[PDB]
């Protein structure tokens, strides 16, 4: 993944914005409706059964917080996104069998979710570079199946 | 397999366009080439630089497709068939690409319309957009 | 979308499994847990080593489902619906797990086929195969 | 991309019986045939109206045999498939813009050639070592991508 200082100044700049605290559970939980096999994972996380249960599940919201963390260390380091991701790869792939489809699907709602937050200053450009983002880290993460 | 209630979703999310429906369908497609560059290459008649008069135009067709599946939602295979045709026999645009433009439709919506774009919606969307797609790659042979 | 000649090769293809059907399924099922290690976290209560009693009576099951699927061809989304319901609704199979199983099966078919397994006919199983899949996967919500 | 031992003798034994003058052929063949989108980056090829003409297209046969070529070299170095196929990746990616998932299918197409033709000697784990090195070449081939 090779981000132009362009793309890096997009990515940070709206990086810098982001609340940690509730983007992430707003992806994973959007993750979770939009694509309801994914609930096959979270059989622990109590109740998913509507949209407003799983937005609003606290263990939802907690491992959201957790997988933007991991976004958050890939993007301090773009250039060893398989290092940063290396216990992650092994754990979602050789733990979990979690099938990699799944990454670049919740890169994607992320990207949503970035959209939804930001509106007009979500730019074509800054979707692009944050394509170039979601994509490697879905790579990353997939490393031990490759 | 869309539910009454997503097509009240999407019908009720597609009325927040409004005059802007050829408007998001070019920004839709000038996403898709910006993120997703394999996608140019099935458009070298076009200029593809932002404010580009003919992504402009074809945004409205698109947007104009979108809509006439949203009018018969219940009869998608049938409505859409000529651009069926088209996409699979004289463009074979490539099944996975459906889904990229799909995607930067989604990212549209999303920018434009927060307060519609609810996870529900965002549910209901993305399933229309994919039986949309499943009916434009239906024709392959 | 299935032509009449799809449908004909494959009502062809597979009258040659005769007696071996679920035989041919349980070898399916085989290859995909080999070769697509992540699809054996769906069956905990299954023991999956060769010669295994329950891959060799699922596999049975799904050579029934692929004969019902053959036999209603034109009519699929409601012959399957069933096990549509079960797949998304209660098993939760993830939707590109169908893509991995449906080329095992080719792959079952060509390894004891080869007189029928010509390309056009190799076309028209994965066609078919596709549009199992796709009512397979139409029922999430 | 991890052959065991027994996944490599698996693999070469097989190797050594298949015929390169005519299974990349029918492999590419019954691609075009089989994803007809794929034919759109063949336009040169000449008559690819129907499954005869393009299984008896000599352009298609010999970059059948082109094809099966980089998978033997693939073979001999399963350990840097990344060096082999650089240049096919910036020829297949950059140049041609071929989504990869067609690299995926191609691998694919291969794998039911290699069982039509060796019938039951192409066992369920000779199928998945041969699994193996079809996703190792895709990956490869789309480096350029990633
Ligand atoms: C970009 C993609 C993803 C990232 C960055 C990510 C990140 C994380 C992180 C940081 C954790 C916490 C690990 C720990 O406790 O040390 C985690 C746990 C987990 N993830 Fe993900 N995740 C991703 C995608 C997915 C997907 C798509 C699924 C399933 C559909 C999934 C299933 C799980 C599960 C089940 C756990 C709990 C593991 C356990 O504690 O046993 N992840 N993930
Ligand atoms: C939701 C999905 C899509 C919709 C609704 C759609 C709609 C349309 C429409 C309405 C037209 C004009 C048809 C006519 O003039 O009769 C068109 C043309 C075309 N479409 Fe799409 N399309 C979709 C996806 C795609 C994708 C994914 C691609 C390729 C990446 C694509 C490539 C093209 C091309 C190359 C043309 C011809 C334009 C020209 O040469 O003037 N379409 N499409
Ligand atoms: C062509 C595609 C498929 C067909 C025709 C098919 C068919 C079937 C049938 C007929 C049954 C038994 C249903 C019943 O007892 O009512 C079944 C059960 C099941 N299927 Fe599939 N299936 C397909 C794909 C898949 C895939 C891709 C997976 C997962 C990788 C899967 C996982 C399961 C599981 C876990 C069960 C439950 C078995 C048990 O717990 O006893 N199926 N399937
Ligand atoms: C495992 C996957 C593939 C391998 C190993 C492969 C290998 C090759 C090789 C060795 C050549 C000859 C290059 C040369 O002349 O130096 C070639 C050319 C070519 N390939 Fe592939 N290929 C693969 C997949 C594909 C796919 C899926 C497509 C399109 C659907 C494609 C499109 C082309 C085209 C259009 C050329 C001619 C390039 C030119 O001369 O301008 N390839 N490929």
């Amino acid at each position: 993944v090779h981000l132009t200082p362009e793309e890096k100044s997009a990515v940070t700049a709206l990086w810098g914005k982001v609340n940690v605290d509730e983007v992430g559970g707003e992806a994973l939980g959007r993750l979770l409706v939009v694509y309801p096999w994914t609930q096959r994972f979270f059989e622990s996380f109590g109740d998913l059964s509507t949209p407003d249960a799983v937005m609003g599940n606290p263990k939802v919201k907690a491992w959201g917080k957790k997988v933007l963390g991991a976004f958050s260390d890939g993007l301090a380091h773009l250039d060893n996104l398989k290092g940063t991701f290396a216990t992650l790869s092994e754990l979602h792939c050789d733990k979990l069998h979690v099938d990699p489809e799944n990454f670049r699907l919740l890169g994607n709602v992320l990207v949503c979710v970035l959209a939804h937050h930001f509106g007009k200053e979500f730019t074509p450009p800054v979707q692009a570079a944050y394509q170039k983002v979601v994509a490697g880290v879905a790579n990353a993460l997939a490393h031990k199946y490759h | 397999v869309l539910s009454p209630a997503d097509k009240t979703n999407v019908k009720a999310a597609w009325g927040k366009v409004g005059a802007h429906a050829g408007e998001y369908g070019a920004e839709a497609l000038e996403r898709m080439f910006l993120s997703f560059p394999t996608t140019k290459t099935y458009f070298p008649h076009f200029d593809l630089s932002h404010g580009s008069a003919q992504v402009k135009g074809h945004g409205k067709k698109v947007a104009d497709a979108l809509t006439n599946a949203v009018a018969h939602v219940d009869d998608m295979p049938n409505a859409l068939s000529a651009l069926s045709d088209l996409h699979a026999h004289k463009l074979r645009v490539d099944p996975v690409n459906f889904k990229l433009l799909s995607h930067c439709l989604l990212v549209t919506l999303a920018a434009h319309l927060p307060a519609e774009f609810t996870p529900a919606v965002h549910a209901s969307l993305d399933k229309f957009l994919a039986s949309v797609s499943t009916v434009l790659t239906s024709k392959y042979r």
